[PDB]
DNA sequence: GCACGTGGACCACAAACGTGAAGGGTGAGGCTGGAGGAAAGGCGTGGCTTTCAAAGTCCCTCTCCCCTCAAGGTCCTGGACACACTACAAACCCAGAGTTGAAGCTTGGGTTGCATAACGGATCCAGGAACAAAGTCGGGGTGGGGG
DNA sequence: CCCCCACCCCGACTTTGTTCCTGGATCCGTTATGCAACCCAAGCTTCAACTCTGGGTTTGTAGTGTGTCCAGGACCTTGAGGGGAGAGGGACTTTGAAAGCCACGCCTTTCCTCCAGCCTCACCCTTCACGTTTGTGGTCCACGTGC
């Protein structure tokens, strides 16, 4: 489950702060939806281009297409930082 | 006695303030049971999942209600009519 | 609201106390995190215990010390009569460009130009003292001495000359539970413009955004408080305008190599800083582009700053 | 772990894994999972981030699943992303239409 | 059965939780001697009150005071009034404390002056952003000689904000040259020109160096201070470095400095370009002292 | 079992209405609102029971319910998924 | 705890007598020795006097 | 007797008890508030009002 | 002139009957080509694509008519106003 | 080009109003209707340029607006797949 | 011919091979493609057959996409399966509320 | 590529020998053909991975067919893959 | 009469209490990551030629524009009644408890299964020719309104 | 009810698309081998079912008052319907060359394998936070009694 990184990100956010249990199984599903959305849209942008793999170019599109605009910018500029640094390391 | 619509009032803003059920659980459990013999006899249920769709239910029909509120306002009206449950199913 | 306003109460009461439990465990020696408050209230015993016997046994004085040392251009430094370096205080590395590290435990002799070995030598061993039982040695006219010398410095590349400062030892006699000489040490030319070596928090940093002419268009709220300069005072201006001469071409390199790949990390450099510093910084930069035609439309530039030791090891 | 490697509190690992089951492709670049997961976190973080502030604009400290309510129906963005979902205890927004208000 | 035992090993245990909390309290309240003075049992709430308020340096107080040089101050960022000072002002300034605390630095300041040390004083384990450092004016009690030149350095400080700074008035010539055995780092300045050689930007050791004070070289052209006879070579490196990314080194030349005199100094130069713009952005030198 | 939808009392319907914000509501909505109820109730619970079967399953778990809300745009958190 | 009590009590008539003392030393004709109840009366009568005398001023 | 004496002292708690609301009907503070005040407050509200 | 409404009710025989598009072909491309620079631009555009456009949009704004025409007879109204189009969208 | 959303006539308005059954029609609703369909071409668009530039093209087909129709929970039959 | 043993027009063939790709599973059990292959055939049988009613209502003998758009809001099951489907060049079925009608 | 033209116009003349179809309704065909076969596809696929299934079989496909089709259609739909995987079975 | 006493009142503290929530520790093994290799996916170069862009011209439908006048929307007014609000009575829901065992879940055994590959083979797909369908224009029949 | 006008559907002619015939293949199908996914038999323990008792908040039923919904009259202004004129649209035709597609060669990316070892998960123990009661004491008061 994703108790452990939600309760991190927190301690990150609101270091005063506390969950409920029900907030924590409600933060688990999700992040399993949204997680199911993107890589379902994924998945059929590969197949609209017979493409064999998912890569971020794949995600980011599935991103700019599943979120709003802002929230798009925001997510896509996290995802171009955190791979750059696994990258560039 | 108050007048009418201003406890109602006091009500909107008790219930919109609360979060609990408002379906009486063991009547909507039964209920459930009196349909789903229906589909399947001899068939259980895990609490939680009666739970989930009460919660369901409820939140479903509170939905509608807004929106049914919604045409009767646009109707220039305040008491709902299933005149406008009906419009805003059908919409 | 009546028995919110009990329970609204004696939460209160609960959140004071816990209030007071953090208060008194924060202030305590060897702090650390999961203490169990029967654990903090422990160690708070130990510790009144223990401070309240070396104190009776025995503005702040740190911030004066402080901005004694570099209004002097100076730094405290400690050696053995056998001319084995002790202690020295971490501004020598701004004064000299040598840690602290490379000092202690090395012998003085080696950044004292041989032919002045003789007279510091001299300074060193002729001066032999036993004090009483009454007067601290550092308030005695015997022990203090004031002399002169020369220092080496440190550097970045090794191929560079031996280079040289002129200085002033101002310090006093001392014995060790051996005797030592402990003394600040002054430039004797002055150091109007310094360089910070270590950085005063485990971790600092800020972000920028900029033009495809490398002008400021953002500055966030934990620049000024790093680099002392507030947005309206960096907004429009070049971002070239706060680097480090010798940096100036690194950086160009950098924001060379940033056009050939949009993304990547920068060499160490230097910025000035409102306050007269350089800092030392590492940069990483990434680019955006206009949907329009995919083209740019601006660099973000997130900064980092670093120690001079790591900057020394590559 | 991969997510050290990019500053990420998720686990790279098992998102890398989860994709490579559910069968969403014959393969996955390797730049993939740590994208999405970066994706995850920053929605996670937005959406804590709502309900702390939430819940101490109401004297909290722990969040409940009504603050996530508040948090998500309040925020535009998250509404649409989140207009059909559900969530337990949610409540709803404290919307009255003025035309029912008493004067 | 079951469960009500499970309650009675833990909330007992919980009992000792307390009773060790009791103990420690009490006895964090014996180290504290108003608690311990106290008669009553104090509560657990005001004993910890009484706790927080109850919880060599002069060795070194002494090695750097008898290191100092100029004096120190404190001068109200809100009043421009002196704080505070060091009795050593009178060996500088010649005026004395009693002088100068209770009074605003402002008029001691020149009048040119006083603006910058009040953008100086504007805010934004001393911390590099709110240190400040600046050289200006100060009067003195015996006079043009009624102002001398002090370099002051110091740090901003909280309820009515404060600079805390040294004043030092260097000697703005060098004493102890050099020795040739021995290769020791020169004085030198930096400073940045526009095409035509003003001044854009330079530093403070361009003020010890140069006597002239920042504002006083801003806005000015190079050639106002370049000594006639070495304007010919200057201004053939200049017409050279301009063509140039290469770093270009004059011979030793002489600069006008601001009580009318002249300096020998020898300059490295160089046209530095952006690479965004592939454009000279300004010419940057290093003077250095001969 | 019989009957148990008269269990759906006029205060609840009253409640959850209020809930949606009504200030009033007409008589005839108490039976209109049981009809609407009953069949999506009904609807949901016929594809949690069909997920239930293919399962093989003698008991209702709440992932079934998930799926058949999920599915039919009530996507639920709080239950797992 | 009686001793408490105690100290509590005449803690209570000392305050009560401070009390009465400062209210009947603001009173016109004043003189001491008058019972508690006539320190009231005069006070109550000299409150009313001094409302309406100064309000009519 | 000794009955006759304390029930005189109850006349006279009983006449003090009447002179402090009566005072406190002269004190607007007083006469505005809600609760059956305290004696010790009656009092020092009306020689905050004098 | 016939009274009016009669005509109308014949329009929209004609109009239901018919399957043909309603909108102008030329001002409809302009207006794609239009919003689509804003996205990005030397955008080529199959003839197809347009149709389908057409298609979906005819479609779509006819079934948000049909909705607002249920709306204003709810309001007890022949003629319809902008607050009818605003609640069907809204619900 | 610039303001061909006027090219939406009002006449054109007036018959898919007249498809849609509509008897009457206030002034007000034709600049209304531009501005929602404005919107709905709007995101159409949106997505089916975002799909035209993953695939790395420059020409629209209708694949890609039957994929964006799709994906917004709205299918056209009859143009492809 | 596998549809020839299941008495069908449709290609079973096709329908394996369309499962196998889509990666809509790791493996397919070998009357799954038959069953779908069946439903298929009879969904389109249904909607054939209500359209060419249609046409021979409107005296037509080929079907075009307004028949098709007939048939199917005209069959409640198949307009409820199809309720949010456009088909090209369908028009509209000629539905004129009682209210609009003069009086 | 591959079309399903040969095996509607088969099945029309099934239905109506008399009858042709028009390649305009054939698209339209198509196009539901693929769609139905995405649903019940994608449909089969997550009962599957719900219930840790790598095999998907006729089971899987008739409890999507009843998740999706209306009651008559999927009485005659259930009974028509039956018969269909019966005779295939016994063939 | 006052002060102190005791009972009483009231306040609030102070502590423990146990319960509920949470966290720390230890076990622990599953899962992540790395090495090593194979070979498949993708990048890259070089070429073509299909499709949309872009435009021209004429005919013409459709749009632009203007006015009239009745019908529809609207405002304003009045009635009553379906609904809300209070009340007492009741019940079944809620809570907590007990009791029973069908089914969940794990283990081990064994099988039937489907994937995979090679190979066989013939129905399907690209293309060529002929016929029917589709697009465009004109005529006839049907439907409704107005007189 | 009858006549006139407008619209809707059908019919005819011309051009383009689809269907049927022909050749080559590879999609479809078969038969084989293989490793194993899953069914099956079996046993063990759990959670759910089922039931009861007791409490009491919620629910049901009943009585009374009015705010809301509805109908109605009546104004007046907005849309519709038509006429009439004019313009860009629509249809059809044209050409240009850019972009998407294709084929060829290289190589390096990630699956697959096996392993190593530690972070995340489960359980167990322990602690803290909390309400909440209560203990407990103090502040203070109301009026007794004593001095």
């Amino acid at each position: 489950s994703y108790s452990i990184y939600v309760y991190k990100v927190l301690k990150q956010v609101h270091p005063d702060t506390g969950i409920s249990s029900k907030a924590m199984g409600i933060m688990n599903s999700f992040v399993n939806d949204i997680f199911e959305r993107i890589a379902g849209e994924a998945s059929r942008l590969a197949h609209y281009n017979k493409r064999s793999t998912i890569t971020s170019r794949e995600i980011q599109t599935a991103v700019r297409l599943l979120l709003p605009g802002e929230l798009a910018k925001h997510a896509v500029s996290e995802g171009t930082k955190a791979v750059t640094k696994y990258t560039s390391a | 006695r108050y007048r009418p619509g201003t406890v109602a009032l006091r009500e909107i803003r008790r219930y919109q303030k609360s979060t609990e059920l408002l379906i009486r659980k063991l009547p909507f459990q039964r209920l459930v049971r009196e349909i789903a013999q229906d589909f399947k006899t001899d068939l259980r249920f895990q609490s939680s999942a009666v739970m989930a769709l009460q919660e369901a239910c409820e939140a479903y029909l509170v939905g509608l209600f807004e929106d049914t509120n919604l045409c009767a306002i646009h109707a220039k009206r305040v008491t709902i009519m299933p005149k406008d449950i009906q419009l805003a199913r059908r919409i | 609201a009546k028995r919110v306003s009990r329970n609204k109460s004696e939460k209160k009461r609960r959140d004071q106390f816990n209030v007071l439990i953090k208060e008194l465990g924060s202030m305590l020696p060897g702090n650390a995190r999961k203490m169990d408050k029967s654990t903090v209230l422990q160690k708070s015993i130990d510790f009144l215990r223990k401070h309240k016997e070396t104190t009776a046994q025995s503005l702040s004085n740190e911030e004066f010390t402080q901005l004694m040392l570099e209004a002097l251009d100076g730094f405290f430094l400690a050696i053995m009569t056998d001319g084995s370096i002790i202690y020295v205080s971490e501004s020598v590395t701004s004064l000299l460009e040598h840690l602290p590290s490379d000092l202690v435990d090395q012998s003085i002799f080696n950044f004292i130009p041989e032919g002045e070995h003789s007279e510091v030598y001299k300074i060193l061993s002729t001066h032999l003292l036993e004090s009483d039982s009454l007067t601290p040695e550092y308030l005695k006219s015997k022990n203090q001495l004031e002399f002169c010398c020369h220092m080496l410095r440190g550097t970045i590349d090794p191929k560079e000359p031996s280079t040289y400062e002129y200085v002033r030892f101002i310090g006093n006699f001392k014995s060790l539970t051996r005797v030592c000489f402990v003394a600040t040490v002054r430039l004797a030319t002055p150091q109007f413009i310094k360089e910070m070596c270590t950085v005063e928090e485990p971790n600092e940093e800020f972000t920028s955004r900029h033009s495809l002419e490398w002008k400021f268009l953002f500055l966030d709220h934990r620049a000024p408080p790093i680099i002392g300069y507030l947005p309206f005072e960096v907004l429009g201006t070049s971002g070239y305008d706060y680097y480090h001469v010798d940096d100036l071409e690194n950086l160009a390199k950098c924001h060379e190599h940033l056009m050939q790949y949009g993304k990547g990390k920068s060499c160490y450099y230097r910025f000035l800083t409102k306050g007269q510093q350089w800092i030392w910084l590492q940069t990483h930069y990434y680019i955006t582009y206009h949907q329009w035609n995919s083209r740019p439309e601006f660099i973000v530039c997130t900064h980092t700053v670093v120690s001079y030791a790591e900057v020394r090891a590559e | 772990t991969r997510s050290s490697r990019a500053g990420l509190q998720f686990p790279v690992g098992r998102v890398h894994r989860l994709l490579r089951k559910g069968n969403y492709s014959e393969r996955v670049g390797a730049g993939a999972p740590v994208y999405l997961a970066a994706v995850l976190e920053y929605l996670t973080a937005e959406i804590l981030e709502l309900a702390g502030n939430a819940a101490r604009d109401n004297k909290k400290t722990r969040i409940i699943p009504r603050h996530l309510q508040l948090a998500i129906r309040n925020d535009e963005e998250l509404n649409k992303l989140l207009g059909r979902v559900t969530i337990a205890q949610g409540g709803v927004l404290p919307n009255i239409q003025a035309v029912l208000l008493p004067k | 059965g079951r469960i009500k035992n499970a309650r009675e090993a833990h909330s007992q245990i919980e009992k000792r939780r307390r009773d060790k909390m009791n103990s420690f309290i009490d006895e964090l309240a014996s180290l504290v001697p108003t608690c311990n003075a106290m008669s009553r049992k104090l509560d657990k709430l005001t004993v910890l009150r009484m706790a927080v308020q109850h919880m060599s340096d002069d060795e070194l107080k002494h090695l750097i005071l008898r290191a100092a040089d100029g004096f120190l101050f404190v001068v109200g960022c809100d009043r421009g009034k002196i704080l505070f000072v060091s009795e050593s002002v009178f060996k500088i300034l010649n005026y004395s404390q009693n002088d100068l605390i209770g009074q605003s630095l402002f008029d001691y300041l020149h009048p040119k002056d006083i603006a910058k040390v009040k953008e100086q004083l504007s805010s934004s384990r001393l911390c590099s952003g709110a240190r400040r450092s600046f050289f200006c004016r100060m009067k003195c009690n015996r006079p043009r000689k009624s102002f001398c030149t002090i370099h002051s350095t110091g740090y901003l400080k909280s309820n009515l904000s404060c600079l805390v700074a040294i004043g030092r008035l260097h000697s703005h010539m060098v004493p102890q040259p050099a020795n040739g055995e021995i290769r020791v780092k020169s004085m030198e300045y930096v400073s940045r020109h526009a095409i035509d050689g003003k001044f854009v930007f330079v530093d403070q050791r361009a003020t010890a160096i140069l006597a002239y004070l920042p504002q006083e070289l801003l806005g000015t052209s190079c050639y106002e201070y370049f000594h006639q006879d070495d304007i010919g070579h200057l201004a053939e490196c200049h017409r050279q470095v301009l063509q140039t990314r290469e770093k270009i080194t004059t011979n030793c030349y002489k600069f006008k400095i601001k009580d009318g005199s002249f300096i020998t100094l020898r300059s490295r130069w160089f046209s530095f370009m952006n690479p965004w713009t592939k454009e000279v952005e300004y010419i940057v030198s290093t003077n250095t002292v001969v | 079992l019989r009957d148990n939808i008269q269990g759906i009392t006029k205060p609840a319907i009253r409640r959850l209405a209020r809930r949606g914000g009504v200030k009033r509501i007409s008589g005839l909505i108490y039976e209109e609102t049981r009809g609407v109820l009953k069949v999506f109730l009904e609807n949901v619970i016929r594809d949690a029971v069909t997920y239930t079967e293919h399962a093989k399953r003698k008991t209702v778990t709440a992932m079934d319910v998930v799926y058949a809300l999920k599915r039919q745009g009530r996507t639920l958190y709080g239950f797992g998924g | 705890k009686r001793v408490s009590r105690n100290k509590s009590e005449k803690k209570r008539r000392d305050q009560f007598n401070v009390l009465i003392k400062e209210l009947g030393s603001m009173l016109p004709g004043n003189a001491r020795k008058m019972d508690k109840s006539t320190v009231l009366q005069k006070s109550i009568d000299f409150l009313r006097k001094h409302k309406e005398t100064t309000a009519q001023s | 007797a000794r009955e006759a004496h304390s029930q005189i002292e109850k006349r006279r708690r009983d006449k003090m008890n009447s002179f402090i609301d009566e005072l406190a009907s002269l004190v607007p503070t007083c006469n505005a508030m809600s609760r059956k005040l305290d004696k010790l407050t009656v009092l020092r509200m009306a020689v905050q009002h004098m």
